């Protein structure tokens, strides 16, 4: 219990919805939905 | 555990570069580095805009700010805007971003390695937030340093390849100046001017000698406010007037920042003359007035007599009167009647529009900018849908103008709060009750109630 | 010399990207101040001279 | 000495794995074409 | 010990997410209302109620998706799952709106929970409950807007779809067919919620910035111990200050942190009022004394008449689509418009 | 001491019923003169060309208003953002048909405030109090600079500026929402979460607070006796007040510092309404709400429309008959 | 267009301007670090 | 103090936990993935495909007309989609 | 092309990161 640092983890969970989020930023320029 | 945790420098993580009040070189550190990311910026943004520029389209519909800003210094550029040069773009980016490397490593060094402090290394480096003396010296050199770069646009407008006219015959051109006014009457008269409709203040400006003797001007009054400042300390009156402290003067430039914001907003708004039109796009008052014109254009090709067409309301459609009796174009762009245009002034007398000019005299490079710039009008929604709020999806545009201007609206505001919030932080921490009321002398306690 | 302006350049980017995490290392560990020293003072010579070569080079194919 | 499946640790499970899978299907989304 | 009195233990045991009697009405009921209208805006189209896309799948971002409501043809129906519309058929169900009564209804009951869980938790620990009373403002503006209000109308379809711009419209529909801004129960609530915010940002500022001096350092929040007897700001200077800033100020903490329950929950009772009288369309759309004048005298106008304009403008050119089931053809000619636009 | 002295002490005197101080020396006689006007003009004030069309539009009491449709109307668009004092015009009568009085009210007003806020600086440094309440108060006036100031700047007419009125108010409300979309803004949509939750917390501190009262009275006498002006203690219990609000979600989702509590009230609503003047202060310059009309097409290209494309059909009803007689071409363009 | 030299660096020069956005992630990262000391 | 539980920046912060949770976690966003990529998604809730919202030459919408022939009027309008 | 652009921002972005990682594995004065 505590092998791995808080602050790893974070940065960690953190990029990983930065991804996400951009990801569905760009969805809004590509494909259904971007008017084109 | 130098300074750096609430414990022993008082201030929590939140709040952590207060921690670096009194400790000028690990201060010194922060500024250099964050001139750095400033500078960074500049090269690495203009670089993003010249691998995205496409010299064919204009200026305004490629989402650019920094690269205009480059034209207007004349750099680049040929008659009416075109773009002929890229090259020198490129230089101000890539100098700029190897610069941010220096100032980089300049301000990681100073933070992290360097002294905590400089008072000790050398008495000149290092001050006191209270040495009233060494503050107007450190403000003094500052103050020639910006005179200095004042006079460098001068050298840049008079000896170094001129200035982006818009105003310069055949629909602007790059022009050297040789004869910058001087005459304080203009000069400071643009300071008097007010601020309301038809003055505009120091927004007005609308040609270049008024620019560029201005700069004359202001890098003299700064170099000269430097050396007294240098040579000078500050007298019993303003002395017993300000909070002298780091937080204080702090609270003082976020006030002369914000203010300065606002202005600049106005600026990007109204002026086109520093902010040429070819290379920002309309403003929102020549995209309304080039409205009329078009309009004007085509009825009056068609066989309207547009100088006794009276609309629905019994104003003229095309034509009426100002308050002051100007003749200026009809409907609702009454109100933006005080914009000036090269592409419109030809069609001026003494009594405003001039009625055999517009049956005469109207060219079709005037039709083509007048219908550029209806098209081109500051509207468009935060995701770059191009028009007003009930236009389709298909046009990507929103003017540099309304980037820039929202913007600094918002960055001014938001340090004018800043300046509230720490002026009146200094007003409390000089007098001993930022951290809150002593229970053992409450002031309210010994003062008669008000009933 | 079309390839070797990328070697140049290339090189910046590598030594760039070395120095940008070696020198905030290097000065926030205590042990080497004086094994470090050297290096980045080497590496500062490489940075500036490279963007001087660089620099030169772009104007025979820019 | 903790349990490790308790009320608390239903509670978690049932929005984060639907949500989860929810996030997928819309990170699919992104990639249909019309 | 009855079996009654050791499920009522294990309901009420300290944990990390309390349960309770209520619980049994709240969980489900709660995670059923939000998993439809996560379930509805991420996989659901609204085409054959509205002619809407309205979900991620179709390529709405999250301001445009909603859970919309069912086609005006299906009345006020419960829209059962197993009921005489859908016939058990769950993809059918979700083509006709079910999902929207299903929010709707798990919706209702989960609000109720939660208030019996107020009431629950609060006679456990022994305080008083003024928190669930207060709770009663969000119950009546739910259900006011979201049942009342479509029950007194043709259907459901008029009712709130569960989507940011489905209540966009919703708003917009409201000023346009029943001039909502000119009616006094909204009036008050906005008074209430404008107010409230008012109050909320006036007494934390004013307890903030009057604090008592009770740590050394510049970070006031660790001067301040819950199990502390002592008031952690001054009701004394805060007093004098605003009686000379303002003219009058509180100074009985009791009554201050009662008027600030009492304000903004009153608003939103009264904004129930109106709501419910537009259930009717008993609107207060127009002064009659207005009307006779600018009636007879082409020459009077107010800021009454201009907004009636506006609304006549909203309606026609938002009912074709707005209302699909009606088949309005409007001819371009016979559209609402001032010069030139 | 001396004559100016005594005076200065007179105006920072902290035991005048009402501080005066500096900054109350602008505010008292500029708010004056706004407020006279302002009551005058919404009773007797002619009707204005607000448009600058020559269609006069009557705000007051005795030209056939009530409390509701009643309002100073904004000067004529004839002037645009010229400064138009009563020395400007020929005539009082002049300057009542062109909306004079607007002018007038507004700058004497934005100014007054302006100092208002300086005042609860002023009187808060006197006191020994912390400085920030005025920083508080910074969202609202920003917001009133917005409708009065800013908006009419971008906009290029005071115009345009807000009605001084019930009704007035909502025109400017429609016409926006036409004009910019602002219900699909962002910072619209932060000024409702802002206003919203203030209201909610609002609600919440007062009713939690109000839960955990110490009993210090009878059920015959106002709960309120129970608490004494400058008493030295607290009259709830905040530990019971976590203690349940602690239940009712859970433990850490509950404040247990009454200055961590307190800051949060303060800081949601203030930002929420910086946020939602910024916003009207941004599409002031046009930089507008979200677009998505014909956002969704289909495989061969039909629109298939939206809750957006519901809203746009509502928005072009505001756009073709606001102003009716004000445009002659077709850009609406400010 | 950059010139066609730096060509091959376009999509790092793509990726550059948000750098300065990193650095004030960067030092939250560093605070979860000394965790919020 | 504690209800009793496991605290979470120790569950988090466990190896034991990121064992289990680096498979459960990806698996259940695939698992997502596919419901949408083999076009499940559709065919479960009824929502049209980009090809499916009129009829080639229809510009009406199938708008449902009658509450309790509302299913058979669905299904027909599928019919004519073919 | 646009995993150009991602390879590159992969790169830059947890240089931060391991700035923080290195100095914190040395003992270093973070
Ligand atoms: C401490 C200091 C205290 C000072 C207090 C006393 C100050 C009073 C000044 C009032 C300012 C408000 C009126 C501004 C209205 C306006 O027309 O201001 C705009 C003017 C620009 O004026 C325009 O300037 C134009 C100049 O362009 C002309 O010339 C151009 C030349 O290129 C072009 O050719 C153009 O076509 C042509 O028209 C014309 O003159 C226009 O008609 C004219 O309206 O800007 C300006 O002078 C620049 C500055 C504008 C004011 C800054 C905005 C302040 C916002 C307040 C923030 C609130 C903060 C929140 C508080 C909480
Ligand atoms: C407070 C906190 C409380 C907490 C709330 C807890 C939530 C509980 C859940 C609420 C359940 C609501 C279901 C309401 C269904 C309903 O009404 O459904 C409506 C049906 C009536 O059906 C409607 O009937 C209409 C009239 O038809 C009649 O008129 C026609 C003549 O044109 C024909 O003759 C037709 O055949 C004939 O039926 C139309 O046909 C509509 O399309 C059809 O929906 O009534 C019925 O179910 C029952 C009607 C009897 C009264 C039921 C009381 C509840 C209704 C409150 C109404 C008060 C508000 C009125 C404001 C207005
Ligand atoms: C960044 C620029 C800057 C800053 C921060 C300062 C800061 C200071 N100056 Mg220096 N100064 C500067 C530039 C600057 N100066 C330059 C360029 C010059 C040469 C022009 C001078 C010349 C100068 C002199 C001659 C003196 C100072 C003094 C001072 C101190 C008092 C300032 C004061 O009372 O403000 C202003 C505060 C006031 C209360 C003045 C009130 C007057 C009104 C309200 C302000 C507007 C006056 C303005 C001149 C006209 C307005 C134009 C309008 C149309 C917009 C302070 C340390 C004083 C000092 O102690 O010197 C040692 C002093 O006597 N400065
Ligand atoms: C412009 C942004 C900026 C800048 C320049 C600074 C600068 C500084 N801060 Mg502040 N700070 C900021 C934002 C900023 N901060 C924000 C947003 C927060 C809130 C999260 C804080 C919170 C904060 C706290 C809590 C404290 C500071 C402290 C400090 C100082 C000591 C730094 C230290 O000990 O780090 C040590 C950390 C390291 C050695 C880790 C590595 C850091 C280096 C610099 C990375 C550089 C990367 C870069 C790419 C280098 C390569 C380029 C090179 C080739 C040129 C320093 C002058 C401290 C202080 O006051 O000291 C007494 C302190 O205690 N700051
Ligand atoms: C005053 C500063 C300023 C201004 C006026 C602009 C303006 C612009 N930029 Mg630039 N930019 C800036 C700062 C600025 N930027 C900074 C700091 C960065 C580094 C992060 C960039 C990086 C950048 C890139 C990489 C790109 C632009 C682009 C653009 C254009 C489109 C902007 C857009 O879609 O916004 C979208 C609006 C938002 C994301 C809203 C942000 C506002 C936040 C969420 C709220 C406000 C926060 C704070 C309180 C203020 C526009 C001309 C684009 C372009 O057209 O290139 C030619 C482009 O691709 N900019
Ligand atoms: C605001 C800028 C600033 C200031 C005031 C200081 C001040 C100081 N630094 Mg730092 N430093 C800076 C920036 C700054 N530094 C930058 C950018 C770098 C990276 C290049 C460094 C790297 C650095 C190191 C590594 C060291 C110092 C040291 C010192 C101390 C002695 C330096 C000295 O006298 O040099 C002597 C000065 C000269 C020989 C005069 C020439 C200076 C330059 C070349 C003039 C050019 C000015 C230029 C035209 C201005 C325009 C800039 C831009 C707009 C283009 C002193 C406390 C030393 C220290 O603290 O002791 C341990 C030390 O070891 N500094
Ligand atoms: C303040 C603003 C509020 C947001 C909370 C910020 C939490 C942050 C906080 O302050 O402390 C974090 C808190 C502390 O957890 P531990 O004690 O495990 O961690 C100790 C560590 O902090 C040591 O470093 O953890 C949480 O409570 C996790 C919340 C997940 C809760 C799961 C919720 C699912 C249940 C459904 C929701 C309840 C139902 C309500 C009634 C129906
Ligand atoms: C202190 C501190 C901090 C901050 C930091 C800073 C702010 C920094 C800065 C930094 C910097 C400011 C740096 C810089 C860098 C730079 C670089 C590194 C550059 C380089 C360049 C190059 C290499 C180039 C190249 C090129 C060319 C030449 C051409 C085109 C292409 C290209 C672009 C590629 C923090 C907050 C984190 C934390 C605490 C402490
Ligand atoms: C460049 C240019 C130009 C020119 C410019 C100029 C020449 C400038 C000037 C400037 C100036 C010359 C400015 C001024 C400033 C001022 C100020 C801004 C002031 C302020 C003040 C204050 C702040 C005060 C306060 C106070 C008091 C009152 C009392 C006690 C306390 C105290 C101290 C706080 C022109 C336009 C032609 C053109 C374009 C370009
Ligand atoms: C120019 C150039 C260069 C340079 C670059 C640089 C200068 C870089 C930097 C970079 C950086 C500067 C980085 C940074 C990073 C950052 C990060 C990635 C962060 C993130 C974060 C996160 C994700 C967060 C999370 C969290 C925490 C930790 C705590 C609390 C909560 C939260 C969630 C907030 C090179 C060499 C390439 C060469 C070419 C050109
Ligand atoms: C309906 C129904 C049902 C149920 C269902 C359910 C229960 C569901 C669930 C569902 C769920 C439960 C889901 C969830 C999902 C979630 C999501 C979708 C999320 C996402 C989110 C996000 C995207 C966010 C992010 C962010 C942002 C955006 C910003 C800030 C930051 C953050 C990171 C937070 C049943 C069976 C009875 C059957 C019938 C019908
Ligand atoms: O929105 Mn429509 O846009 Ca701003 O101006 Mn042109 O019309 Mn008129 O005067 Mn008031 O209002
Ligand atoms: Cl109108
Ligand atoms: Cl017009
Ligand atoms: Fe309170």
């Amino acid at each position: 219990g505590g092998r791995i640092p808080l602050w790893i983890v974070a940065t960690v969970a953190g990029m990983g919805v930065i991804v996400i989020v951009g990801l569905f930023f760009y969805g809004a320029y590509a494909g259904l939905g971007s008017s084109l | 555990a130098t300074n750096r945790d609430q414990e022993s420098s008082g201030f929590a993580w939140w709040a952590g570069n207060a921690r670096l009040i009194n400790l000028s070189g690990k201060l010194l550190g922060a500024h250099v580095a964050h001139a750095g990311l400033i500078v960074f910026w500049a090269g690495a943004m203009t670089l993003f805009e010249l691998a995205h520029f496409i010299p064919e389209k204009p200026m305004y519909e490629q989402g650019l700010i920094l690269i205009p800003h480059i034209a207007t210094l004349g750099w680049g550029v040929g008659p009416g805007g075109e773009v002929v040069d890229t090259f020198p773009f490129f230089v101000v980016g890539v100098v700029h971003l190897i610069s941010s490397a220096v100032l980089g490593f300049g301000g990681v060094y100073h933070a992290i390695r360097g002294p905590e402090t400089l008072e000790e290394y050398s008495s000149f480096f290092g001050y006191d937030w209270k040495d009233k003396n060494k503050m107007t010296t450190i403000l003094g050199f500052h103050l020639i340093v910006l005179g200095i770069g004042a006079l460098l646009l001068v050298a840049k407008a008079m000896f170094f390849g001129g200035l982006y006219d818009t105003w310069a015959p055949g629909g602007g051109d790059v022009r050297v100046i040789t004869n910058p006014t001087l005459d304080p009457r203009v000069i400071f008269g643009y300071l008097l001017k007010s601020p309301f409709g038809g003055e505009g203040w120091i927004v007005s400006v609308n040609n270049l000698e008024d620019v560029v003797g201005g700069h004359i001007w202001i890098g003299l009054i700064c170099i000269a406010g430097g050396i007294w400042h240098i040579l000078t300390t500050p007298f019993g009156w303003a002395r017993r007037a300000f909070i002298w402290s780091g937080e204080a003067y702090l609270s003082y430039s976020l006030g002369a920042l914000s203010m300065m914001g606002f202005i600049a907003t106005c600026f990007v708004w109204f002026n086109n003359t520093v902010y040429p039109s070819e290379f920002y796009g309309p403003t929102g008052p020549e995209a309304s007035q080039a409205q009329a014109m078009t309009f004007l254009i085509r009825d009056q090709k068609l066989g309207a007599n547009v100088g006794s067409a009276q609309g629905p309301t019994g104003l003229g459609k095309y034509l009426m009167r100002s308050p002051t009796g100007e003749i200026i174009f009809g409907g609702e762009t009454m109100r933006f009647w005080d914009f000036r245009g090269p592409w419109l002034e030809p069609l001026r007398g003494p009594n405003g529009l001039d009625l055999n000019k517009i049956k005469n005299d109207i060219q079709p490079w005037q039709e083509r900018r007048a219908a550029e710039y209806m098209t081109h009008a500051p509207l468009g929604s935060l995701n770059s849908v191009g028009g007003v709020a009930t236009e389709i999806n298909s046009v990507n545009f929103v003017s540099p103008r309304s980037w820039l201007a929202t913007s600094h609206f918002v960055l001014a505001f938001f340090f004018l709060v800043g300046h509230l919030w720490h002026a009146g932080r200094a007003r409390a921490a000089a007098a001993g009750f930022e951290k809150g009321i002593d229970r053992e002398s409450e002031p309210v306690l010994s003062m008669p109630s008000l009933d | 010399m079309t390839i070797l302006f990328q070697l140049a350049l290339a090189a910046l980017v590598i030594l760039s990207f070395v120095m940008v995490i070696g020198v905030p290392v290097a000065y926030a560990s205590p042990q080497d101040w004086d094994r470090s020293k050297q290096l980045i003072f080497l590496g500062s010579g490489l940075w500036i001279a490279l963007v001087l070569v660089v620099g030169v080079l772009n104007f025979f194919v820019v | 000495s903790y349990p490790i499946f308790t009320v608390r640790w239903v509670a978690v499970h049932t929005l984060a794995v639907p949500t989860i899978f929810f996030l997928g299907a819309i990170a699919a989304m992104q990639f249909i074409q019309r | 010990r009855g079996w009654f009195d050791i499920l009522d233990d294990w309901l009420k045991r300290d944990r990390f997410v309390f349960v309770g009697w209520s619980g049994i009405l709240l969980f489900p009921c709660a995670y059923l209302a939000l998993g439809g209208w996560l379930t509805g805006t991420t996989f659901v189209t609204s085409w054959y109620t509205h002619g809407l896309a309205s979900s991620y799948l179709e390529g709405c971002n999250f301001l445009t998706v909603a859970v919309s409501t069912p086609a005006n043809s299906m009345g006020h129906s419960l829209l059962l799952l197993w009921g005489p519309e859908a016939q058990g058929d769950f993809t059918r169900w979700c083509q006709l709106g079910g999902l929207w009564t299903f929010i709707a209804l798990h919706g209702a009951f989960g609000l109720i929970g939660f208030m019996l869980r107020q009431f629950e938790i609060a006679r456990l620990v022994g305080v008083r409950p003024y928190n669930a009373i207060a709770f009663s403002a969000p119950i009546a503006v739910f259900v006011s807007v979201f049942l009342i209000y479509p029950l007194g109308q043709s259907s459901w379809f008029f009712a709130p779809s569960f989507g940011v711009a489905a209540i966009f419209r919703f708003l917009l529909f409201f000023q346009g067919f029943h001039n909502w801004t000119l009616n006094p129960f909204h009036m008050m609530g906005v008074a209430g919620v404008l107010g409230g915010a008012l109050l909320c940002a006036i007494h934390g500022a004013t307890v903030e910035n009057t604090l008592f001096q009770d740590g050394e350092g510049a970070s006031t929040f660790r001067a301040f111990n819950p199990t502390q007897a002592e008031e952690t700001y001054s009701m004394v200077t805060a007093n004098r200050f605003w009686s000379q800033i303002f003219g009058i100020a509180f100074s009985n903490k009791r009554w201050l942190h009662f008027f600030m329950l009492f304000v903004p929950v009153t608003g939103l009772w009264m904004s129930a009022i109106g709501v419910v009288g537009l259930a009717l369309n008993l609107r207060s759309y127009d002064f009659i004394s207005q009307e006779i004048r600018a009636a007879e005298d082409p020459e009077f106008e107010t800021f009454y008449t201009k907004n009636l304009l506006l609304n006549e403008g909203i309606r026609a050119w938002m009912a074709p689509q707005d209302q699909p089931h009606e088949n309005f053809v409007f001819p371009e000619e016979v559209l609402p418009r001032g010069n030139a636009l | 001491a001396n004559l100016w002295e005594r005076f200065c002490n007179w105006v920072t005197s902290t035991d005048n019923r009402l501080y005066v101080g500096w900054f109350g020396v602008i505010m008292i006689p500029t708010l004056l003169a706004a407020t006279i006007c302002f009551v005058i003009a919404f009773i007797a004030a002619p009707p204005v060309d607000i448009d600058g069309i020559r269609e006069p539009v009557s705000g007051s009491l005795l030209y056939g208003n009530n409390i509701i449709t009643g309002a100073v109307v904004p000067s004529s668009n004839a002037i645009g953002l010229h400064f138009y004092p009563i020395w400007e015009a020929a005539s009082l009568d002049e300057w009542l048909y062109n909306g004079g009085p607007y002018q007038l009210i507004i700058f004497h007003f934005l100014l007054g405030a302006s100092c208002y806020m300086g005042r609860q600086w002023e009187l808060s440094y006197r006191l020994g109090m912390r400085p920030w309440i005025c920083v508080a108060y910074s969202a609202p006036l920003a917001s009133a600079f917005a409708v009065f100031l800013i908006y009419p700047i971008g906009q290029g007419s005071f115009s345009d500026g807000m009605p001084l009125g019930i009704s007035g108010t909502f025109n400017f409300m429609i016409v926006f929402q036409a004009e910019h979309n602002i219900l699909m803004h962002p910072f619209h949509q932060l000024g409702v979460a802002g206003v919203f939750g203030g209201a909610l917390f609002c609600a919440m501190h007062g009713s939690l607070v109000t839960s955990s009262l110490i009993r210090e009275t009878t059920e015959t006498e106002s709960a309120n006796y129970g608490y004494k002006f400058g008493q030295e203690e607290e009259t709830y219990n905040i530990v019971a007040a976590h203690g349940y609000f602690g239940r009712l979600i859970f433990q850490y989702a509950s404040f247990n510092n009454s200055r961590s509590l307190h800051f949060f009230l303060a800081a949601w609503p203030v930002v929420g309404v910086w946020f939602t003047a910024l916003g009207i202060s941004t599409m002031a310059f046009n930089l507008n709400g979200f677009n998505f009309n014909h956002s969704v097409i289909d495989a061969k290209g039909n629109v298939i429309n939206t809750w957006a494309d519901i809203i746009n059909r509502a928005n072009l009803g505001m756009e073709v008959m606001h102003e009716r007689n004000a445009h002659n071409f077709p850009l609406d363009l400010a | 267009k950059l010139p066609e030299a730096y060509a091959i660096f376009d999509p790092l020069v793509d990726v550059l301007p948000v750098i300065p956005v990193l650095f004030l992630a960067l030092a939250f990262v560093w605070q979860a670090a000394v965790g919020f000391r | 103090g504690t209800t009793g539980e496991r605290p979470f920046s120790d569950i988090i912060t466990s190896v034991r936990y990121w064992v289990i949770h680096s498979i459960t976690i990806p698996a259940l966003f695939i698992a997502g993935w596919l419901f949408v990529s083999t076009g499940l998604a559709y065919d479960v809730f009824g929502t049209p495909r980009p090809d499916s919202y009129y009829a080639q030459e229809q510009r009406s919408i199938p708008l449902v007309t009658d509450r309790f022939e509302a299913k058979q009027q669905v299904e027909t309008f599928l019919e004519q989609l073919k | 092309e646009v995993i150009a652009q991602l390879t590159m921002i992969a790169m830059i972005g947890i240089a931060g990161p391991m700035i923080i990682f290195l100095l914190a594995v040395r003992r270093g004065n973070l």
